[PDB]
């Protein structure tokens, strides 16, 4: 089904896909190979559905957590770069895309959530989650709110849930123990209880999603948001004077974001594997290719050493990496999506009142391991 | 212009599910016409059309300029031999049509046959040929104890039957047991298929009653339940009829086209009886000469016959096609196939071709054609359904379809759920 | 782990569970209310 002599790329809608299309245009001018960049919704779920029948893109971009599941189903071509190319990227980024001893994708950039704040509404942002209720009361009296962030995606709420003890899979005896899940322990319950208490006390709304939080922060209605590097371009074009800083602590402990490595996998059903490798290694993973993408939507701390060094002085990237150091790089194992699906429902059910915090997390604990 | 089914076209289909449905209700056996006398099939085979797709297609053809005659549905029914002598069914703009003049002459030596319903539009656009289930050719029932001569001639508990009464010197010849508006009637135009359930002799009167298996014998306590409405009669005792009298001593199995009476259990000789289109209780008079015999009314003599149903569903996923939608693939069973490197799902049925793909909801599966009775497929990625766990109230029953290369979608009656391991 | 249950006109006909550690997955038929003595 995939057309030979062309490249089809899938990348998420929040990433610099227009910048990636510019790299695709340069590739086409030099090789005669047309590159089509698409950003379909639920691409990470569609990829295993269509790639199993020989369809799908030649190249798929997503954070590395999804890739072990794709590799287990035989959907990815093995990545075998020459030593001289492999050395151009940070070893820990190659570790994120290593599964059962094999490289299964090319690492692109390191992402972590940070606290983003409006310097005019809030020159001194809170160091703790505990002081957000009093801050919101003060801002509400002036028709503003303290904080708005995406409550629909567990990626955004996980840093708080993990802070006091929540974890996905315990690492033991050289591997992740898929039967040892940490979503219903005391720490995870304390984190989710605090979040639900914010909703109960009307400091946050259970319905707040990505677009609602982005519009509110970028219009100057909320003093703070929680977001990744990709969100900085839209704030730059707004009138907001913003800062990017360390996430608030909870019970005196840092918020622990799950760190993602944006990665590019090659479809095992692609008849254009050598063209995909040439595009990724010779065009994208260069100072020029990453700059074109980064200028569209910031990538975070890129995997390419030379270009990461060039951008390293950006204080927004230093804050991203300060938050990243306090968290951990996601596992890439197949059970990762099972963990995310279960935690997503637990947060939504507890935030809406459909389940108590305890019942939501106990049920997520069971389902993540099931 | 033959077009493959797209995910968007499947998603659109899964929203409304307006499948074109054809139902053929008929008896499992047919008595032969010896000499010149024609014994028309009784109850008359009935053809039902369901779904909004029939009227929609008609209105589309009128707006396309086909005209009334061109847009009309044409339906013919035959016995399959001689193939040439099919009878027209007046099915246009109707929910159903009964075929009242079908027969099988003594010259036809087939032991079994199927009814064939040929359908097309007035403009010549072919729909196809839809078969009934296999019908056995039988001789007139005799006055002998059915010592399991054929499991086919007997009537099992949990199977469907039609019940009819032949009227002598009346303008209405035959009346059939039928349910409408929560009432049982003796209809002259319609017939119901009733599930006959065997009950234990000590089973009391109730709606949520017991489960019992085996062949129905005379003297057995039975429950007759409408296969469409679920309406039931009170407990009955199926009894053998000789001349115009019910035989209490009969214990022999109930056979095809036997004349039988239904005694209303725990009443004073009350029998299920017709009076015009009405269903009543009629009191039998005990025989002065014979002790184990009760004189019943003509309206209390019912002829019993096993029935069957053939159902076909299709949907033009990519619009009208140049080829007939038949033979409609049928899936009877599923099993996991171990023989081979990867454990594949095995679909057993009929009318499979190398032009069919298995779809799990809106996800197309890798399908391997083995023979006309077997298809194999690789279960596709379905882990996205974990997104619904503790979100949906009940697990979603996801439909499994067979899709043809020209976009025809065939509903299979198969669904799956994806739930946490207990 | 997740389990697949198949239904024919609403009636339960088959259950599949995922294949163990060795080596890939994979589906196995399962009879949860049947004990087979070794
Ligand atoms: O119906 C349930 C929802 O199912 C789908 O969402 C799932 C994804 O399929 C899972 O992969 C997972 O998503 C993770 C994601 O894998 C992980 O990388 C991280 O995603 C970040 C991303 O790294 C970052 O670069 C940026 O894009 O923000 C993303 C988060 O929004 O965290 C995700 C989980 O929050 O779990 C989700 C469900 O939570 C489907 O796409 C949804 O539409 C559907 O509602």
């Amino acid at each position: 089904k995939i057309e030979e002599g062309k490249l089809v790329i899938w990348i998420n809608g929040d990433k610099g896909y227009n910048g990636l299309a510019e790299v695709g245009k340069k590739f086409e001018k030099d090789t005669g190979i047309k590159v089509t960049v698409e950003h379909p919704d639920k691409l990470e779920e569609k990829f295993p559905q269509v790639a199993a029948t020989g369809d799908g893109p030649d190249i798929i971009f997503w954070a590395h957590d999804r890739f072990g599941g794709y590799a287990q189903s035989g959907l990815l071509a093995e990545i075998t770069p020459a030593a001289a190319f492999q050395d151009k990227l940070y070893p820990f980024t190659w570790d994120a895309v290593r599964y059962n001893g094999k490289l299964i994708a090319y690492p692109i950039a390191v992402e972590a959530l940070s606290l983003i704040y409006n310097k005019d509404l809030l020159p001194n942002p809170p160091k703790t989650w505990e002081e957000i209720p009093a801050l919101d009361k003060e801002l509400k009296a002036k028709g503003k709110s303290a904080l708005m962030f995406n409550l629909q995606e567990p990626y955004f709420t996980w840093p708080l849930i993990a802070a006091d003890g929540g974890y996905a899979f315990k690492y033991a005896a050289g591997k992740y123990d898929i039967k040892d899940v940490g979503v219903d322990n005391a720490g995870a319950k304390a984190g989710l209880t605090f979040l639900v208490d914010l909703i109960k006390n009307k400091h946050m709304n259970a319905d707040t999603d990505y677009s609602i939080a982005e519009a509110a922060f970028n219009k100057g209605e909320t003093a703070m948001t929680i977001n990744g590097p990709w969100a900085w371009s839209n704030i730059d074009t707004s009138a907001v004077n913003y800062g990017v800083t360390v996430l608030p602590t909870f019970k005196g402990q840092p918020s622990k974001p799950f760190v993602g490595v944006l990665s590019a996998g090659i479809n095992a059903a692609s008849p254009n594997k050598e063209l995909a490798k040439e595009f990724l290694e010779n065009y994208l993973l260069t100072d020029e290719g990453l700059e074109a993408v980064n200028k569209d939507k910031p990538l975070g701390a890129v995997a390419l050493k030379s270009y990461e060094e060039e951008l390293a002085k950006d204080p927004r990237i230093a804050a991203t990496m300060e938050n990243a150091q306090k968290g951990e790089i996601m596992p890439n194992i197949p059970q990762m999506s099972a963990f995310w699906y279960a935690v997503r429902t637990a947060v939504i059910n507890a935030a809406s009142g459909r389940q108590t915090v305890d019942e939501a997390l106990k049920d997520a604990q069971t389902n993540i391991t099931k | 212009e033959e077009k493959k089914l797209t995910r968007d076209a499947m998603e659109k289909y899964m929203r409304e599910r307006n499948d074109m449905v054809i139902v053929i209700l008929h008896a499992k056996v047919a008595q032969k016409s010896y000499g010149n006398e024609k014994r028309f099939f009784c109850p008359p085979p009935c053809i039902y059309l369901f779904g909004s797709g029939w009227t929609r297609r008609y209105e589309e053809m009128l707006q396309q300029g086909e005209g009334e005659q061109g847009a009309q549905l044409c339906a013919f029914i035959g016995i399959g031999s001689s193939d040439q002598d099919m009878q027209q069914l007046d099915l246009n703009g109707k929910q159903y049509c009964a075929a009242k003049t079908l027969f099988i002459s003594d010259s036809d030596k087939r032991k079994h046959f199927m009814l064939s319903v040929k359908m097309f539009y007035g403009n010549g656009h072919d729909i196809g040929v839809f078969n009934s289930k296999r019908i056995k050719v039988i001789s007139k029932p005799s006055k002998k104890k059915q010592s399991l001569k054929n499991a086919d001639l007997c009537i099992a508990s949990g199977t469907n039957v039609a019940l009819f009464n032949r009227l002598r010197s009346q303008t209405v010849s035959t009346r059939y047991l039928h349910v409408e508006g929560g009432h049982f009637h003796a209809s002259s135009t319609q017939w119901g298929a009733f599930t006959i359930h065997l009950l234990d002799d000590n089973e009391s009167e109730s709606e949520e009653f017991q489960v019992r298996d085996g062949y129905i014998h005379y003297g057995a306590t039975v429950k007759l339940v409408c296969s469409v409405t679920g309406m039931a009669l009170p407990r009955l005792i199926i009894r053998k009829v000789d001349k115009q009298m019910a035989l209490l001593e009969a214990d022999d199995p109930v056979s095809q086209l036997h004349k039988c009476a239904f005694y209303m259990k725990d009443t004073d000789r009350m029998y299920l009886c017709l009076s015009q289109e009405k269903i009543i209780q009629f009191q039998a008079t005990p025989c002065p000469k014979e002790p184990n015999k009760e004189m019943i009314n003509d309206g209390a003599c019912w002829t019993i016959i096993s029935t069957d149903k053939a159902e076909y569903q299709f949907y033009e996923g990519m619009g009208p096609v140049a080829s007939p939608v038949t033979p409609v693939p049928i899936v009877n069973s599923l099993n996991l196939n171990g023989g081979g490197d990867v454990a594949m799902l095995e679909l057993s049925g009929d009318n499979f071709t190398p032009h069919l793909q298995v779809w799990f909801g809106d996800v197309e599966a890798e399908t391997m054609y083995r023979c006309t009775e077997t298809l194999l497929c690789v279960v596709p990625e379905i882990s996205q359904f974990r997104g619904e766990w503790l979100w949906v109230r009940q697990p979603t029953q996801v439909p499994i379809s067979l899709v043809r290369n020209d976009g025809i979608i065939y509903a299979t009656g198969l669904t799956f759920t994806y739930t946490p391991e207990p | 782990g997740g389990r697949l249950q198949f239904f024919k006109d609403g009636k339960f006909i088959l259950e599949l569970a995922r294949s163990k550690d060795g080596d890939k997955s994979g589906w196995v038929s399962v009879t949860r209310k049947t004990f087979r003595p070794p």
